[PDB]
C-alpha cells in the first residue's frame, strides 16, 4: 500500500442520522433535543444558516471585555481606580478617575462594533438567496436560512448548491446531473452524479414528489467528502446509497436543466462546514510587545515608590519631627509615614504609560485600515470592487510577513484554456505569421470568415496553417485537425441551429472549440456514429470501441469505419507513452520531440496524435475479445486494461498540440518583486500533480536550472538523516552532527513537488488499522509496572522530530509546491512553519477549501469579485487580484510599521520627560511626593498640549514615496528582522527620558538657588518654578515630535505650532508675571537647547557613518533612471540540455463511457 | 460593490508635503550660530551680575562667637542683638533689603496645601467656617481663626533696624519703606479684606486669633489701608517658596533726588529683635542687601552655563566637519 498520489487522501484525518423524507415535526420530537441549563434548548439537527460574527445580542458585553482586558496596560489603570479609592491616601475629591476609564473603554468596543457590523452583514448575503423549497403542494420560493433537514428542494442550471442533498431526480436521461467542484478540491473538470435507479423511473415529477415516505439511515457529520455509507428505507426490501449519490454545498450545477433532492445534511453538519473550523483571537507582534514594556514599566514603577518611601522615613525621623512649623494632629510613627506615602508615590508617578494609549493607538489603526478601502489603485474596475479591509487591528503586522501560503486555482489562474499552436509534421504552426503572404505585413489576427460555424471566438495569427488547409495540398494536415473532433467525449447541445458544446473537461473543449474554427465541425453523436461536417461536406462515421482516458493510462482512443468502409484507430496522449507505442519507421520521430522541447520550454501543457490502420481481420479476433470482457465481475476494471493494449502497438505520428493556462493580469511579476524583498512563497494547492508543475513554470517559481526533487526522493533523504547518523548505521561517529552543511550541496534553486499522499508519509501522520493493540488502557492488558506500552508511546520522539527535519529541509528550497491535499493538510503545513523557526505566515485564497487555512495563519487574505465568497467571510482583508498583493505589503504593510513603530518610541519619552521630574523633586522638598508642575496641566498635558501632533504623524508620515517603494522591494527587510523597534530600542527611548527630565529640572534649579528679580514683582516662589519647568516641557517635547516627522504635510505644521500656541494662549497671577522676565526666558532657552541639540547630532552623527537603505535612496531621488523591465525571461535554449522534461497535463476522469452503454442523447 | 473611492488628495495618501533631509550645510551651520550668541550672552550675563554689590550677615547664632548666641533659648523680655557689619564700597542707585532662611521646607506636601483661599479673598460665607484642609489649625476653643491654616501660623516676625554710625551719640535712623513689596495683583485681586464697613474690628467679629501669633490680623499695621489680610508682609510670606533656601523681601531704601550713595560707604549696626526660632531644625537666619540692575540680579549661574554650552556647542560643529568631510563619498 504504497502512496497513491492521485486520491487526496481524506482518510487519516449508518448512525441513524433518520431524515425521513418531509416530516416536519418528526425531527422536533424530545427523544432527539439536547437540553440545558436553562429554558432556551436546541436540537441534534442543525439549521441553514450561517454564522460568522461574534457578538450576536447579549454576549457582546462580557466576551469584549474580556479581550479589552487582554492588554497589560487595562490593568494598570484598574489596579489604580481602586488604589485611588481607598481614603486614607486617596489625594482625590469626588471620582473622576473612573470616567476617563470607561470612556477609554468605549471607545475600543464601539470601533470592535462597527467592524463587527459589516460582518453581520456579509452574512445577510448569503441566507437570501432563494432556492426551491416544496411547503406543502407545489414548488414555492423560500431562503437558504429556512431550509430544514427533510426537503424536497428543486435546483436549476448555473445554480448554487444550498445543502448537501440527496439527488432522487433530474431532467436529463436517466437522471444524471453534471456538477463542478472548483471551490470544494480545486478542481476544474465536471463530474457526473447519477441518481438511485428506484427514485428517478418513479418520482420524475412535482405532483407526485409531494407524496415521498422516504427514509435515510446513514451516517453522522464526518468532514469526509467522499464517503457517504448509508441506506434509503423507502418501501419493501430498501436501497443502499454512496457518494455517487450525494451534492455537496459548494458545488455548481452545470449543463443540466434542473434537479430534485432530499436534504440530508444542513447548515453546520454538511460537509465542507466541518473542515473549516476553530476561529481564533488574533494578536499582532507589536501586541506581544506593548504588553512587555507594561510589563517593565510597572517594575521600575514599584522600586522608585519604594526607593522614595525609604527616604521620606528616614528624613520624617530626621528633620521632620524636630521642624515645628510642619505639626500635624496626628501622632503616626516615622515608619508608618514612609507606608502611607509609598501608595502616594504610585499615585503620582503613575501618569507614564497613560491612559491616552489605546486611544491614540485605535486610532492611528482606524485610519490606516481605511486607506486600505479607499484606494484608489487596488480597485478592479471590471468586477467593481473595492478591495476592502475587514479586521482594522493587524495593521502593522503586514510589514512583517515572512512565509506566504497561495492557492492555484481560482486565485494564481483565472480557468481559461486557450488552444495556442500545433506541429504538424515536424513545422511548427502560430509563431506570428510563418508565411510568405501577409508575413512582413501587419500581424493582424487571421478572419475565419470562410467557416459557417467560426463563431469569431479563437484568437489565432498563422496566416500560413489557415491557407495550407484550403488548398488541400499537404495531405498529413487535414487529418491532424480531423482527429481533434473524434477523440473527445463532448456533448453537443443545440436550441436552434447554433451549436454548444458540453465538455466535462477544460482541456478537451479547448481542442475541439480550436477544430470547429478550421472547419471539421463536431455535429451530433447518436450512441454509435459522429457526425463531422469538415469544410462543408458532412460525413457519419460509426464508433467500434471507444478505450477512454485513464489516470495512469494517460491516453485516449477511439476506433471508427469510414463511410467508404476503413477501420482505424485514433489516438491522443503523453508523449512519454504514445513513444512507447509507435511503430519504428516514422521518419518525424525526432523533429516532433523538437518541438515537444520547444513546446516545454515555454510554458505550456502538451499532447502527443497519433493513429493506425486497424487492418481489417486482426480487428475481428480482437472485437470478440474486446466484448468477450467488457462484462465482467471484478476484472472488468483491470482485465479490460489487457485488452485495451492489445491493440496499441505500430503508431505513426502526426504531431503534437499545446494548450495554456491564463494565470492573471500581471502575477509573474508580482512574485519577482515578493521574492525579491526576502519572501518565500508556498503553493498549496488540491488540483493534479502535473497542473501543479505546469503552473509552477509558468509563474516562475520554478525555472530552468532547477532540481525538482518528488515526493519519493525526499522520504529517501530523511531516512539518511535519522536511520543513520544518530547512535547507529554501520560504524559509529561519536559525533552525529545534524549540522554537517544543509541537508544539500552549495548551488541552490531546488524546488519541492510534494504530494498529499507523501505528506502524510514524511511526517508520520496517518490512521493505523484496528489490528495494531489488544485491547483498552487497563490494569490487565497491561501491568502495573508504570503502564509500560499502553502509555508510553514514543512516538512524540520521533514525530516531533521529523517535522523539524522537514521545515528545516524546506527553509533552503525556493520554491515548494505541495498538490492533492486536504482542505485540513493545508492548514498543518501552516502551522509547522510558525511552530518552528517561528515567522508571521499569510495566506491566500478562494474557495471553501482554504477556509481553514486562512483562519491559521497570522493574516488571512481573501479573493472577492467571484460568485464564490465563501474565503471571503473568515479573512481579513480581501481584495480581488493577486498582483494586488504588492501594494498591501510594499505600501500599506511597510508604511504601517514605520508609523506604529514611531508612535511607540515618541510616546514613551514624552512621558518619561514629564511623569520623571517628580521623581527629581523629590530628593529637595524631604521626599514628600508633591508634584512639580501645576494642576491643571497635569490633567492637560496629554489631552491637548502634546496628543494632536503625533496622531497626524502616525497618521501621515511616509519614509519614501509609493512609486519608489515598489521599485526597491529591499527597503521591506527593515520591518522583518524587528529592526526599528524591539526591547533593545524601547530601553533606550527611556534612557532618552530620563535625560530630558534630568536637563529641565536641574537647569531651572540652577537659575533658582540665585535671583532672578529684584523689584518684588519677583518671581522666585513655587508657582513660577512650577511654569519655568512646564514651559520649558511642551516646547521640548514639540520640537522632538518635528525631528521626527520626514513629511510635512500642512496639517502636520499647523498642529505643532499650535500646541505649544495653545499652551501659551489660554495660560494668559503666576502666569502673567514669571514669563514678563529676562531671566526666565533665558533658562527656557537654554534648557531646551542642552536637551535638543545633542539630538540632531546624533542623528547626523548616525546617518553619515551607519546610513541606512531608506537614506540611499532619498539622497539620489533626483539622480536616478526610469524602469520597464521584467518581460519574459526569454531563455531560447540551452547547451546543457538535460531537462528533457515532459510538459504533459490534462484534467478529466475516467469511466465519461456513459456513451457507448446507452448514448445518453435524448 | 462599492463603487470606485474618491480621488481626493488626502484618501490617496498623495497631499502637498515638505520633505526635509538632514544635508551637511542644514546642521553643519546651526552648531556655529549657536555658538557665536551663546558665548556673547553668557559674557554679558556675567559682566552685569559681578557689578551687583551684595553683603550677607547671617545673624543666626550658633557659634558662642556671635552676639546673638544670648537669645537661642531666651527665658526674658524679647532679645535685642546687635551686629556690626562695614560696607567696604559705596552702593548706589536703589536698595533691596531680603531676609534669607534656610532648611525650611516650605514645599512640603503637608504644608503647602494648608491655607483657606476662600477666606483670604475676602469671602463673607466661609471666613466663618473655614475649610477641613487647614485641619489642625482649622478650629479654637469654639472660635475659626481669621488667619488659616499652618503656612500662616508661622509667619515671619523677627524686626530688623538699620542704623549708620558715622558718628557717634548719633547713631541715624536709616529710612526703610514697608510698602510696594508684593505682587501687584495678589494686593488688588488674590487678597481682599471682608467686605463690611470701615471698621476692621466688627468685619473679624467672633474669629480668634493663630495660636502662635501676638496680636490679632486687624491690628498687623497702623496704615488703615494696609491692615488685614492685605498687609504686604503677610502676603509675601504666603507666597511659598520653592527650594529649602530662599529669600523674601523686607523693605525698600529709597534714593534722594540729589547724587548720594543711598547706603553710603562707612560702618552700620543691625539691631534685631530676634524672635524666631530656626535653630531647632538647624534653620539658619540672613539679612540681605542688594543693589538694582537692567539685567536682573547677581545670577552667576547663567552666565557660566551659556559660555560652557555655547563652547561645547561650538566644539561639535568642529568634529562634525571633520567627520562629515572624511565619511562623505566614502564608506
Ligand atoms: C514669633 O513667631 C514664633 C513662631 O514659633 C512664636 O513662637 C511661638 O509663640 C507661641 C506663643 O503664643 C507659643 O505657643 C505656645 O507656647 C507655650 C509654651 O511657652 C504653650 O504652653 C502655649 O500653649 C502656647 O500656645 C509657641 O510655642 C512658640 N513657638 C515655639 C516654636 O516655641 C513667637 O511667639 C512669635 N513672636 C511674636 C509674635 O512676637
Ligand atoms: C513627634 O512625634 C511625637 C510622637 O510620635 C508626637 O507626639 C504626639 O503628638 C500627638 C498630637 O496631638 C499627641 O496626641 C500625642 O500625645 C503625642 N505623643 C507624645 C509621646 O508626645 C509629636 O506631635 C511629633 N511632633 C513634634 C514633637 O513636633
Ligand atoms: C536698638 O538699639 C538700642 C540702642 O542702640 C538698644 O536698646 C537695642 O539694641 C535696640 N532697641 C530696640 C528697642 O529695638
Ligand atoms: C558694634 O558697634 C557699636 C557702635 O555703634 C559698638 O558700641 C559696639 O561695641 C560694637 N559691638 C561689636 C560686637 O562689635
Ligand atoms: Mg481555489
Amino acid at each position: 500500500s504504497q502512496p497513491n498520489d492521485e486520491v487526496v487522501p481524506y482518510s487519516d484525518d449508518e448512525c441513524t442520522w433518520q431524515v425521513k423524507a418531509n416530516d416536519r415535526k418528526y425531527h422536533e420530537q424530545p427523544h432527539f433535543m439536547n437540553t440545558k441549563f436553562l429554558c432556551i434548548k436546541e436540537s441534534k439537527y442543525a439549521n441553514n444558516a450561517i454564522k460568522t460574527y461574534k457578538y450576536n445580542a447579549f454576549t457582546f458585553i462580557p466576551m469584549n471585555l474580556f479581550e479589552q482586558f487582554k492588554r497589560a496596560a487595562n490593568l494598570y489603570f484598574l489596579a489604580l481606580l481602586i488604589l485611588q479609592a481607598v481614603p486614607q491616601i486617596s489625594t482625590l475629591a469626588w471620582y473622576t478617575t473612573l470616567v476617563p476609564l470607561l470612556v477609554v473603554l468605549g471607545v475600543t468596543a464601539i470601533k470592535d462594533l462597527v467592524d463587527d457590523v459589516a460582518r453581520h452583514k456579509m452574512d445577510k448575503e448569503i441566507n437570501n438567496r432563494t432556492c426551491e423549497v416544496i411547503k406543502d403542494g407545489r414548488f414555492k420560493v423560500a431562503k437558504w436560512k429556512e431550509i430544514q433537514v427533510g426537503d424536497v428542494i428543486r435546483l436549476k442550471k448555473n445554480d448554487f448548491v444550498p445543502a448537501d442533498i440527496l439527488l432522487l431526480s433530474s431532467s436529463e436521461p436517466n437522471s444524471l446531473c453534471y456538477v463542478e467542484t472548483a471551490e470544494l478540491d480545486g478542481e476544474t473538470n465536471l463530474k457526473f452524479k447519477m441518481s438511485l435507479e428506484i427514485t428517478d423511473q418513479y418520482l420524475q415529477r412535482e405532483d407526485t414528489l409531494a407524496t415521498f415516505d422516504g427514509f435515510i439511515e446513514c451516517e453522522e457529520p464526518n468532514n469526509r467528502l467522499d464517503k457517504f455509507t448509508g441506506t434509503l428505507f423507502w418501501r419493501n426490501t430498501s436501497f443502499p446509497l454512496d457518494a455517487d449519490k450525494i451534492l455537496l454545498r459548494g458545488c455548481v450545477i452545470r449543463n443540466t436543466d434542473f434537479c430534485h433532492g432530499l436534504v440530508i445534511f444542513a447548515g453546520a453538519d454538511t460537509k465542507i462546514m466541518k473542515n473549516s473550523g476553530k476561529t481564533r483571537f488574533k494578536r499582532t507582534k507589536i501586541d506581544y510587545l506593548m504588553n512587555y514594556m507594561v510589563y517593565t514599566i510597572f517594575v521600575v514603577l514599584i522600586l522608585l515608590s519604594a526607593g522614595l518611601a525609604i527616604g521620606h522615613a528616614y528624613w520624617e525621623a530626621q528633620v521632620g519631627n524636630s521642624s515645628w512649623y510642619l505639626y500635624d494632629g496626628e501622632d503616626d510613627t516615622p515608619s508608618y509615614r514612609g507606608f502611607l506615602i509609598f501608595w502616594g508615590y504610585i499615585i503620582v508617578l503613575n501618569t507614564m504609560v497613560p491612559i491616552s494609549l489605546y486611544v491614540s493607538v485605535e486610532v492611528i489603526r482606524l485610519g490606516q485600515s481605511h486607506f486600505i478601502n479607499w484606494d484608489l489603485q487596488m480597485y478592479y474596475a471590471e468586477k467593481d470592487t473595492p478591495a476592502k479591509a475587514r479586521t482594522t487591528t493587524l495593521n502593522e503586522q503586514l510589514g512583517q510577513i515572512h512565509y506566504i501560503f497561495s492557492d492555484k486555482t481560482g486565485t494564481l489562474t483565472q480557468n481559461i484554456m486557450t488552444f495556442k499552436k500545433c506541429c504538424i509534421n515536424g513545422q511548427i504552426y502560430g509563431d506570428h505569421r510563418d508565411a510568405s503572404q501577409h508575413n512582413h505585413n501587419k500581424i493582424e489576427q487571421v478572419d475565419f470568415s470562410w467557416n459557417t460555424y467560426a463563431d469569431g471566438k479563437l484568437a489565432f495569427y498563422d496566416h500560413y496553417l489557415i491557407e495550407q488547409i484550403q488548398s488541400g495540398k499537404e495531405p498529413e494536415v487535414r487529418q491532424f485537425f480531423f482527429l481533434l473532433a473524434v477523440c473527445h467525449t463532448v456533448m453537443v447541445d443545440r436550441t436552434d441551429g447554433q451549436l454548444n458544446y458540453q465538455a466535462a473537461s477544460p482541456d478537451e473543449g479547448a481542442l475541439v472549440n480550436a477544430a470547429r474554427n478550421f472547419g471539421f465541425a463536431f455535429l451530433a453523436r447518436t450512441q454509435n456514429t459522429i457526425t463531422i461536417s469538415e469544410l462543408g461536406t458532412e460525413r457519419t462515421y460509426n464508433v467500434l470501441a471507444i478505450l477512454d482516458f485513464n489516470s495512469d493510462r494517460k491516453r485516449m482512443s477511439i476506433i471508427v469505419r469510414t463511410p467508404e468502409g476503413n477501420i482505424k484507430l485514433y489516438c491522443k496522449g503523453a508523449d512519454t507513452v504514445i513513444y512507447e507505442r509507435l511503430h519504428r519507421m516514422n521518419p518525424t520521430k525526432q523533429e516532433t520531440q523538437d518541438a515537444l522541447d520547444i513546446f516545454a520550454n515555454e510554458t505550456l501543457r502538451t499532447l502527443c496524435l497519433c493513429y493506425k490502420e486497424i487492418e481489417e481481420k486482426e480487428f475481428t479476433e480482437w472485437n470478440k475479445k474486446f466484448m468477450a470482457a467488457s462484462v465482467a465481475s471484478t476484472n472488468r476494471d483491470e482485465a479490460l486494461d489487457k485488452v485495451y493494449e492489445e491493440i496499441e502497438k505500430d503508431l505513426i505520428l502526426l504531431g503534437a498540440t499545446a494548450i495554456e493556462d491564463k494565470l492573471q493580469d500581471g502575477v509573474p511579476e508580482t512574485i519577482s518583486k515578493l521574492a525579491k524583498a526576502d519572501i518565500k512563497i508556498w503553493v498549496l494547492t488540491g488540483d493534479k500533480k502535473e497542473t501543479a508543475e505546469n503552473i509552477g513554470f509558468a509563474c516562475e517559481l520554478l525555472t530552468e536550472d532547477t532540481t525538482i526533487c518528488y515526493g519519493e526522493d525526499i522520504n529517501s533523504l530523511l531516512h539518511a538523516r535519522m536511520e543513520n547518523q544518530r547512535n547507529r548505521g554501520g560504524v559509529y561517529a561519536k559525533f552525529a552532527p545534524p549540522v554537517q552543511e544543509s541537508f544539500f550541496p552549495p548551488g541552490g534553486n531546488r524546488a519541492l513537488i510534494i504530494t498529499g499522499s507523501w505528506l502524510n508519509e514524511i511526517l508520520l501522520e496517518k490512521k493505523t488499522k484496528r489490528n495494531k493493540i489488544l485491547k483498552l488502557k487497563f490494569p490487565r492488558t497491561e501491568e502495573e509496572r508504570r503502564m509500560r506500552t499502553q502509555s508510553k508511546r514514543r512516538l512524540e520522539a520521533k514525530k516531533e522530530q521529523r517535522q523539524k527535519n522537514f521545515v528545516d529541509l524546506a527553509c533552503e528550497c525556493s520554491a515548494v509546491i505541495c498538490c492533492r491535499v486536504t482542505p485540513k493538510q493545508k492548514a498543518m503545513v501552516v502551522d509547522l512553519v510558525k511552530r518552528y523557526k517561528k515567522a508571521i505566515t499569510l495566506a491566500i485564497g478562494d474557495g471553501a477549501n482554504d477556509v481553514n487555512m486562512i483562519k491559521t495563519a497570522h493574516i488571512g487574505v481573501g479573493i472577492s469579485g467571484q460568485e464564490g465568497m465563501q474565503a471571503v467571510m473568515s479573512s481579513d482583508y480581501s481584495f480581488a487580484q493577486f498582483r494586488y498583493l504588492q501594494r498591501l505589503l510594499l505600501v500599506h504593510g511597510r508604511w504601517s510599521y514605520i508609523r506604529m513603530c514611531k508612535f511607540l518610541r515618541y510616546f514613551f519619552y514624552k512621558n518619561f520627560a514629564f511623569t520623571l521630574v517628580h521623581f527629581w523633586y523629590s530628593f529637595f522638598n524631604g521626599y514628600s511626593a508633591q508634584t512639580a508642575y501645576e494642576d491643571w496641566f497635569i490633567t492637560l498635558y496629554n489631552v491637548l498640549y502634546t496628543s494632536l501632533p503625533v496622531l497626524l504623524m502616525g497618521l501621515l508620515d511616509q519614509d519614501v514615496s509609493d512609486k519608489l517603494s515598489l521599485r526597491f522591494p529591499g527597503l521591506y527587510i527593515v520591518g522583518q528582522r524587528d529592526l526599528l523597534f524591539n526591547y533593545k530600542r524601547f530601553f533606550v527611548s527611556l534612557l532618552h527620558g530620563v535625560l530630558t527630565s534630568m536637563i529641565l529640572f536641574f537647569i531651572p534649579l540652577g537659575a533658582y538657588l540665585q535671583t532672578v528679580g529684584q523689584d518684588g514683582e519677583a518671581p522666585s516662589d513655587y508657582q513660577s518654578f512650577a511654569v519655568t519647568i512646564a514651559s520649558a516641557l511642551v516646547i521640548t517635547v514639540n520640537f522632538q515630535i518635528g525631528l521626527d516627522t520626514s513629511y510635512w504635510t500642512f496639517v502636520n505644521a499647523f498642529s505643532i505650532f499650535g500646541s505649544i500656541a495653545l499652551y501659551f494662549g489660554i495660560m494668559f497671577g503666576t502666569a502673567s508675571n514669571a514669563l514678563r522676565q529676562p531671566y526666565i526666558w533665558l533658562t527656557i532657552i537654554l534648557a531646551v537647547a542642552v536637551c535638543l541639540l545633542p539630538v540632531v547630532a546624533i542623528r547626523f552623527l548616525s546617518m553619515t557613518i551607519w546610513p541606512s537603505e531608506s537614506d540611499k535612496i532619498q539622497k539620489h531621488r533626483k539622480r536616478l533612471k526610469a524602469e520597464e523591465q521584467w518581460q519574459r525571461r526569454q531563455q531560447v535554449f540551452r547547451r546543457g540540455v538535460s531537462t528533457r522534461r515532459s510538459a504533459y497535463a490534462f484534467s478529466h476522469q475516467r469511466g465519461y463511457a456513459d456513451l457507448i452503454s446507452s448514448g445518453r442523447s435524448i | 460593490k462599492t463603487r470606485r473611492p474618491d480621488n481626493t488628495a488626502f484618501k490617496q495618501q498623495r497631499l502637498p508635503a515638505w520633505q526635509p533631509i538632514l544635508t551637511a550645510g542644514t546642521v553643519l551651520p546651526i552648531f556655529f550660530i549657536i555658538g557665536l550668541i551663546f558665548i556673547p550672552i553668557g559674557i554679558g550675563i556675567f559682566v552685569t551680575s559681578n557689578n551687583i554689590r551684595e553683603i550677607e550677615i547671617d545673624y543666626t547664632g550658633t557659634e558662642p562667637s556671635s552676639p546673638c548666641n544670648k537669645c537661642l533659648s531666651p527665658d526674658v523680655t524679647p532679645c535685642f542683638c546687635t551686629i556690626n557689619f562695614t560696607l567696604e564700597k559705596s552702593f548706589e542707585g536703589n536698595v533691596f533689603m531680603y531676609y534669607g532662611l534656610s532648611n525650611f521646607y516650605q514645599n512640603h506636601r503637608r504644608y503647602v496645601k494648608s491655607r483657606d483661599d476662600s477666606q483670604l479673598n475676602g469671602d463673607s460665607s466661609a471666613l466663618l467656617n473655614p475649610s477641613k484642609e487647614c485641619e489642625p489649625y482649622r478650629r479654637n476653643e469654639d472660635k475659626p481663626i481669621a488667619p488659616c491654616g499652618a503656612i500662616a501660623n508661622s509667619m515671619f516676625n523677627d524686626t530688623l533696624e538699620l542704623f549708620l554710625i558715622g558718628n557717634d551719640s548719633y547713631p541715624i535712623p536709616i529710612a526703610l519703606k514697608k510698602k510696594g513689596i508684593a505682587w501687584w495683583t495678589d494686593k488688588n485681586v488674590k487678597f481682599r479684606n471682608p467686605p463690611g464697613g470701615d471698621n476692621l474690628e466688627e468685619r473679624f467679629k467672633g474669629t480668634t486669633k493663630p495660636v502662635n501669633w501676638l496680636k490679632p490680623v486687624y491690628m498687623l499695621d497702623s496704615d488703615p489701608d494696609n491692615n488685614g489680610f492685605i498687609n504686604e508682609d503677610f502676603i509675601v510670606w504666603m507666597r511659598t517658596a520653592a527650594l529649602p533656601t530662599f529669600r523674601k523681601l523686607y523693605r525698600l531704601i529709597e534714593r534722594k533726588s540729589d547724587l548720594h550713595p543711598t547706603l553710603p560707604a562707612g560702618r552700620y549696626s543691625l539691631n534685631v529683635t530676634y524672635n524666631y526660632p530656626v535653630h531647632y531644625f538647624d534653620g539658619r537666619k540672613r539679612m540681605i542687601l542688594s543693589t538694582i540692575s537692567w539685567m536682573g540680579g547677581k545670577n552667576p549661574f547663567l552666565g557660566i552655563a551659556y559660555i560652557a554650552v555655547g563652547s561645547i556647542s561650538f566644539l561639535l560643529g568642529v568634529v562634525l566637519l571633520v567627520i562629515n568631510h572624511k565619511y562623505r563619498n566614502s564608506s
